[PDB]
């Protein structure tokens, strides 16, 4: 039943109806609190309608459930990089690097952060890495 | 302690002017990631810092001396509770002192001569010091006449050529001011991108 809820806003997704999605994750989240799935796919939904630190409050949601997943921390770094708390974003997307380094957003991403933080020493070091990474 | 090396495959040589600075950096490199961390007894009292982060070894760190002189010096870090010893330089007594108490030592070894004295004293392991000079190709040729040789090289090692020395076929490598230069944010930072730069050399 949890899972029905989780593809019927998959569905309303596909379909463009973000906020009746976000509902529909809401139900499968009242279901199982423990769905690490539907924890996710909530804070997508939330991040495309522009409820921002609701979105953040999400993904901190599955990532308590989900400790190594490297998207999850990513997608955080997006968020919060959109919230303005750079320091944030910088731990979120270094954690996802941790997890993940061979995930070249991340590392282009974690230097975007951190030249508008203003570590230019650190932000180089990210962005080679991201051209290593990513051979385009 | 080789499987730690051959696990990790980086050391923090932890160079600082204070005990309290000396912790910081060690607490920052060790969340960025790196676990093999290497405190230098060119910090003032470096057994005290030693002794003093004797609760990261709870949390799985490894803790060392590193630029240990003299036999003087071997003691105040075994007594403090180092769990690996490092010298720039091969000194026939500190080897065969770490030898009896049961530390492991890595002496420091530039020329193929002091190489094959620190073999003839049991070390299979060596420390390439300074890899600054002698470069990748000098454990290239080393491969040939000894190949039960680990290096592991010091002074010299960037991001730029990490790659280059684990080509050569390095053991582990050891980063000193190119990682722990800096404030806790940016030791932490650069922690993080050294692990993440070397898990795509070693792939």
């Amino acid at each position: 039943m949890a899972l029905a809820y989780v593809m019927l806003g998959l569905l309303l997704s596909l379909l463009n109806r973000l906020s009746l999605a976000a509902e529909a994750y809401k139900k499968a989240i009242e279901l199982d609190p423990n769905d690490a799935l539907a924890w996710l796919l909530l804070g997508s939904v939330l991040e495309k309608l522009k409820r921002l630190d609701e979105a953040a409050e999400a993904y901190k949601k599955a990532i308590e459930l989900k400790p190594n997943d490297a998207s999850a921390w990513k997608e955080l770094g997006k968020v919060l990089e959109k919230l303005g708390r750079l320091d944030e974003a910088a731990k979120a997307y270094a954690e996802a690097i941790k997890l993940d380094p061979s995930d070249a957003e991340a590392a282009k991403e974690l230097g975007k952060v951190l030249e508008k933080l203003g570590q230019l020493e650190l932000a180089e070091r990210a962005y080679q890495l991201a051209i290593e990474l990513d051979p385009n | 302690m080789e499987e730690l090396f051959k696990k990790h495959k980086i050391v923090a040589v932890l160079r600082a002017n204070s005990v309290e600075e000396a912790k910081e950096k060690a607490l920052a490199v060790f969340r960025g990631g790196v676990h093999l961390i290497e405190i230098t007894f060119t910090v003032p009292d470096a057994d005290t810092v030693i002794k003093e982060l004797s609760f990261l070894k709870e949390k799985g760190a490894i803790i060392g001396a590193g630029t240990v002189t003299s036999l003087e010096q071997c003691q105040k870090a075994v007594e403090s509770g180092a769990e690996f010893i490092v010298s720039p330089h091969l000194d026939p007594e500190i080897s065969k002192f770490c030898k009896i108490n049961g530390v492991f030592y890595m002496p420091g070894v530039m020329t193929p001569t002091e190489l094959v004295k620190a073999m003839k004293l049991g070390h299979t392991i060596l420390k390439l010091f300074p890899g600054e000079v002698v470069g990748p190709q000098f454990v290239k040729a080393m491969k040939g006449p000894f190949p039960n040789v680990k290096f592991v090289p010091t002074g010299g090692v960037n991001d730029q050529n990490v790659c280059e020395w684990f080509k050569a076929g390095v053991l582990a490598v050891g980063v000193g001011s190119a990682l722990v230069k800096g404030t806790p944010e940016q030791v932490e930072m650069l922690a993080v991108l050294f692990v993440a730069k070397i898990a795509g050399c070693t792939e």
